[PDB]
């Protein structure tokens, strides 16, 4: 009668239940229809190659030992602290770096039970998962950050995970990201890892993260354009102002180097070229070419005024054109192809 | 016979099992086999001389008190609820070159526990340890470091406990990717060190030595090519006419200052060390080259007070600076390949 | 009586109390009248999008099992160590990133029981809550950081939260924030989240944080203005000082770029523009136009000097005027729209 | 008699002691004579507004349930592990952010009992306390960082704290702070906070932290003085050399701005102005006025040439005088008046 | 007899051993011979004034209740898990800021026992000890960072520490430090702290750390030397080339200031001067005086140009001499004296 004695007879001390034994011992495996509801997605640090999530994990399985008839209500809810007495499928995130629960006023968990023995195990988790990034096209990098569920103590012969059919993964209505644009497309794959000790099940969900061009543009693409335009207008200045144009080119080169160094500093040390670095290098080369143009002018000067002016105007009318066709190539290969 | 009876009569305070006593007490030592699995590798911070690895530490031994009798044939192996690993005997084991090591408990203690018919045991336990490997940076952007992971024992001597690696395939790692370095799956040298701490006795230890071959990509892109551009700009400075006196000194001056700023940045990105780094060699060489351009302009000015001497100075410089710089670059790369 | 025996008969092993059971089981839900008392508010960092608070949480409810008559004292206080044996309603802060209690010389909890069974469970806490911010108008941003109280294990049919009528949210006498001006208008709303499982109750309080413009002003709006004034004084100089004016405009562009770079690096990457970014870029364009005007002067130098000086005067008279009207427009549209 | 049986009769299961009950229940409150022995003092960060301590906290109270006669030795020292069995008064530091014990080879504590029952419970602690600062005069500030020893569960009706008469607060022989110069006069007061739940007692101590000016001086004030003297020496040169003086003043302005930005970024964000900011702004205005002086010279020059020479002389002879009188005013009103 | 029964009879529940009571209760004190084995030394951050270590803290003593006769094996090793059931002497590191054990696959400890009862308790640790530094001679500093072992609960009448006769402190063959050079001479003495509670014992060991000047040299002494050499070469240039020497001196002063700011910032904010600051300031003054010399030249020139050339020659001949004698003074009195 009393819920106290009821639980003591169902799974408590006087029940006979043994959490150290999985259901259907010496029998078929357990199917765990897992689903999650993300709550906070962010902290995507390209330097550490991680992304933090706070998820209301859920794990539903069917163990017959919890079949009852005293209480007629199908769905039943119990105290989280009732959890250490029943079985739980061993579950970890193979791509985790720093993970923890959340305990504030209680252990944030949920134990729900049905009349047919089916169970529901919802627990809160904060995961500093690890997704390696591809930065060949850095500002327009459509990445695929993963979340690899998997079993540790049990194998695929005794424990089989599998996503939920309808609405397996959800997100909070009202979410947003500062740098990225999370997509509704979320592919579901079976990693099903295999070690030497045994065959272990494993689930994976792949989030698509497209980095948007706003900040990187306004911070690194426009300043360099202005710097190269300064190096350009340095053309129309007279041919006798050597300190003028040389200091101009020097300052442009210095600020370009600092800009590129900062861009790299915000990112991890990587060998393969990054589009942003291509842009930094090409603009640096443009300002260096302007400096070399003035140097050629001053070398030809020592009637040479005519040839020097011809060079100056040819450059002032060509360099913009070449820079523009190059900008076309760059944006059309990094926004369309890649 | 239910399974609860099996687990009970096998290992619990309800049966005659004592975990505080290793197997074969006051007898033959324990031959512990071991085998690692590198799941994640990276987060190397040369400033602190550490590297983070997330692994599965597998260790199998023999405990005759655990003996699944022939009374039942359920399997030759057997898997048990991880919560029992704390009941039976676990062998003392610590990574000595450690600075921070935490388990990974999420929804359960991430622990395996197999058992066999003859008594063989096997326990795997996820770990994320922050080891330490003293780096050799005499040649930094091309170094070949050897960061190690030497298991050990603390509460058991070599006369009772004994570690040995797995005969075949002790370490494993699949689709491993690091941004800077590149591991060699073949250069996985492992051996014994058999620590001997004074006052206690001989203690066992088995070490893995990962050979990390850094690549020159990011550095070539961030510190080398910019300085090369700076130095060729310093060269360019010569082609100007000496009559300026203000359009030729700023090039050398700002080149010197930019190289000094690059040196500051590199020293702030790396740990403070007494010995010298090849990167600093290259950088100070480029700095001296800029300084040489400046003193070349100076010698020109002194010779300007004259035209033939100035032309000779400038031409000899334009013809000497690049050749000497190229010879230096040749020798530098041929030395620090 | 021995008050120890009193406690043991009220809730101890001899009483018959089951903390694993919510009060009024299989009956009407529970009404938890929650209220908090803040003690520390700060660490508002837009880089991580969080603010750290310290609160004296409180949870009053009515459990019909803790009604007694032995001791006449209406309001009774007890030892926290016994607080673990009584029912504690589940509760978490959904928008939290990292939480923790504060145990110093004991566990910082409180238990106060009335005669009719009413309870008070006051507990100290520390929450690194998360509040997304809109920086469209950053130095004048009026943000709304929230605190979503909510239950996890129990549904809204078995656990209902609600603020207290009087004194629901208090603050410490003498509180003050470095960069912000906290308000006394604290909206109270019903988030009442609804996941797939069921209707979970949720309480939320919204703080309004009006950023003060002092530091950002004195650090970005004053120096940039001085830089623009340098680019202006570059006008009254005569043409013979070509290197003067070019180096001047160049250095001004450099320092403007560095100012923008730092101001944005101290803040998170975001696509949408920020007023401070507007000022950075527009002052950059001003110094750029000053340098370009000097260049046009030096070019027209090749009678010509007359038109050159005319252009110089026209620029010296106009550019400050355009900058002034723009300064007006900007401060008006970013202090009137707010 | 026997020590084991003695402790068991005193507070063990054989005794009858209940740690869940304060002494003198349903009677007068407990008078706790709390005194602390600091061991380390530092980590004063204006960024987070905290300071880290390491104290041998001590709490002496008189409970009559621990009066023994078996051993005539008055003072008795026991095992820390026996602490949990006796009663303890709840306590916390209201102005703390992170607090932890020090468990090394044991739980660092002390338990000393006398014959009358006078208990002594010394525990080790490390506290990241909080003390908001007034930076209206930053390098010469006289701050007051505090430590509010206060109870949480028990009210002023059942637990009353009070400092000790002689030697309540000590300091380790040989203490010293890197940036500050701690004083020996430590003000003691009663905070006695009153929340809505009840009257919770609270004890306060106020530390006078006087910041010394050595570093801030040699790192910010002297460089700025040299920059302004650079702007000064820009005077003796003639007028024909524009690029020299203009580049000089430009670079002085820019390095002054960079110095001020760096200094402020080394400190928290604040609306009001800091003395260091006053000095930065004044030196900035001085170099800017040197540049404006050169500009007015160039204008007057293009017989007004003697006029420009007189302007240069008047500037070179007055600017240092104005700067000196300003230095006098600043230092005398920030070192005497404040 | 049986090992399990043997333990249960010696120190287990059925033995009769009381861990809460030190050996020789109401008798002579306990002599603890402590010795350590350092394993990883480093992380000496001058900002926090701490050095992190990792030691195999060992503690021997003699308690007669642990004498047996069934096992003739003199040295008997046991299971760490059995440690929690015997007596352990209270111990802590007074100069610690943050400490922790290392629990991996077990809680790392050691319990060795002799026939006479002599115990050995080897434990692993990791201590971020604190050592206040004297940076008056900063790059050549010889610092003495301590490790103060000490008791907290038991007085010097019940617990006495004392270093081991021979081999009290060891180091690992192959150790090395990046910045410092640990010595083999390690002082070993008593500190014997004395609080108001009583006389507590103490053991302190002091490592003499001698910083090596490689990094600081190659990073600050060589570049600043190059800067002053630039300010020197500015001499030989002719006098009519104003912008050259002016901009050169300007940029030299600016880079000197930048370098000195970086140096001062890498270390804590300290009042007393640091030799590195002496060097930065004197080099700054050298280049500032070179610029002042150029200014005096330009003032004297406008056969005053002959006197200007004389001044330039005198400067080119005197600046290196004075810089060299100062270099002598500096190195001789900061390396040979200290
Ligand atoms: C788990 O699922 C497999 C197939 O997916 C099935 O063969 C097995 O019977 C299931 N286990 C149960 C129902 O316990
Ligand atoms: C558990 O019982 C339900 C009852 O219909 C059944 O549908 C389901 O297949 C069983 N197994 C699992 C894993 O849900
Ligand atoms: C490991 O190496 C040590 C040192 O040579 C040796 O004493 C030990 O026997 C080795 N281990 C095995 C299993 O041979
Ligand atoms: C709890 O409040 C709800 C209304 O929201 C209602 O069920 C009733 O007023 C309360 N039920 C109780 C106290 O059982
Ligand atoms: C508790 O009981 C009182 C009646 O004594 C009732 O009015 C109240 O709604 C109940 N619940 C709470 C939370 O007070
Ligand atoms: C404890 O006993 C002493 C004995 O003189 C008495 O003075 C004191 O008031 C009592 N209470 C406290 C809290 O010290
Ligand atoms: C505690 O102190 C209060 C005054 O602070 C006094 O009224 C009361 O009698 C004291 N109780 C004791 C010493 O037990
Ligand atoms: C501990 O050492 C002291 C040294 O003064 C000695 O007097 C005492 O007898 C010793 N106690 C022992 C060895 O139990
Ligand atoms: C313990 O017993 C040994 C037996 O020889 C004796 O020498 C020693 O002084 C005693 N005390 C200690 C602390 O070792």
């Amino acid at each position: 009668l009393s819920p106290s004695d009821f639980l003591d007879k169902l799974m408590g001390r006087t029940s006979g239940y043994d959490a150290r034994i999985r259901p259907n011992f010496k029998g078929p495996p357990v199917n765990v229809t897992c689903n999650i509801f993300i709550n906070s997605f962010g902290s995507v640090t390209e330097t550490t190659m991680d992304y933090r999530v706070n998820i209301f994990l859920r794990q539903q399985w069917n163990d017959s030992r919890l079949a009852y008839s005293e209480y007629p209500d199908d769905s039943l809810d119990l105290d989280p602290s009732m959890l250490d007495s029943i079985w739980k499928p061993d579950l970890f995130f193979a791509n985790e770096k720093g993970a923890n629960f959340h305990d504030v006023t209680t252990d944030n968990k949920l134990l729900r039970i049905s009349k047919n023995g089916k169970v529901l195990y919802s627990i809160r988790l904060t995961l500093t998962l690890s997704c390696p990034m591809d930065l060949k096209n850095f500002p327009m990098d459509v990445q695929t950050c993963t979340m690899q569920l998997e079993s540790f103590g049990y194998t695929m012969n005794d424990l089989i995970f599998e996503w939920l059919s309808d609405g397996p993964v959800q997100v909070a209505e009202g979410l947003t990201l500062p740098q990225f644009i999370l997509k509704e497309e979320k592919e579901l794959g079976y990693c099903t890892k295999h070690y030497n000790t045994g065959k272990f099940t494993c689930i994976e969900v792949k989030f698509h993260l497209e980095r948007q061009m706003g900040y990187y543009l306004i911070q690194m693409y426009i300043p360099s354009l202005l710097i190269v335009i300064l190096s350009w207008v340095s053309f129309w200045i007279n041919m006798d102002a050597a300190p003028a144009r040389v200091a101009l080119g020097i300052t442009t080169v210095l600020t370009m180097t600092t800009q590129s160094s900062g861009s790299r500093a915000s990112l991890p040390k990587v060998s393969y070229v990054k589009a942003i670095d291509i842009w930094m290098a090409v603009c640096l080369l443009f300002v260096f070419a302007a400096l070399l143009e003035y140097a050629a002018v001053n070398f030809v000067s020592r009637k040479f005024v005519d040839r020097a002016k011809r060079i100056d105007t040819i450059s002032r009318a060509a360099f913009p054109l070449a820079f523009l066709i190059f900008n076309i190539f760059y944006w059309i290969t990094y926004k369309i192809i890649r | 016979v239910p399974a609860n009876s099996t687990s009970n009569i096998l290992n619990r305070l309800l049966v005659s099992y004592d975990p505080r006593i290793r197997p074969n007490f006051k007898g033959i030592p324990v031959d512990v086999v071991v085998n690692i699995f590198i799941n994640s590798f990276g987060s190397i911070q040369e400033t602190t001389m550490d590297y983070r690895v997330n692994i599965f530490l597998r260790q199998k031994w023999n405990d005759p008190r655990l003996k699944l009798p022939s009374d039942f044939r359920g399997s030759d192996a057997l898997t048990v609820d991880p919560t029992m690993y704390k009941c039976l005997w676990k062998p003392d084991l610590f990574f000595a070159n450690e600075k921070s090591a935490n388990f990974h408990d999420v929804t359960q203690e991430n622990i395996l526990l197999f058992i066999f018919r003859d008594g063989d045991v096997l326990v795997s336990m996820r770990l994320s340890i922050t080891l330490s490997c003293p780096l050799d940076l005499t040649l930094f952007p091309m170094d070949t470091q050897r960061c190690k992971m030497q298991l050990e024992s603390f509460g058991y001597t070599t006369d009772d406990l004994r570690f040995i690696w797995q005969s075949g395939d002790p370490v494993q790692l699949e689709k491993i990717a690091l941004p800077q370095f590149d591991i060699k799956k073949e250069d996985i040298e492992y051996g014994n060190c058999t620590k001997y701490y004074k006052g206690t006795g001989y203690y066992t230890c088995v070490e893995v030595i990962f050979t990390l071959r850094r690549q020159v990509g990011f550095y070539m892109m961030g510190v080398y090519a910019p300085t090369l551009l700076i130095v060729v700009l310093s060269w360019l400075s010569f082609w100007i006419n000496p009559d300026a006196s203000a359009a030729r000194v700023p090039l050398g001056i700002f080149s010197v200052l930019s190289l000094a700023s690059e040196c500051t940045t590199l020293a702030a990105e790396l740990p403070k060390v007494s010995y010298v780094k090849a990167l600093d060699v290259w950088l100070i060489a480029c700095l001296l080259f800029g300084f040489a351009s400046l003193v070349e302009y100076a010698v020109v000015q002194v010779m300007l007070n004259i035209p033939t001497a100035a032309k000779r100075i400038d031409l000899y410089a334009r013809a000497l600076f690049p050749f000497c710089f190229l010879f230096f670059n040749v020798i530098y790369w041929s030395i620090y390949l």
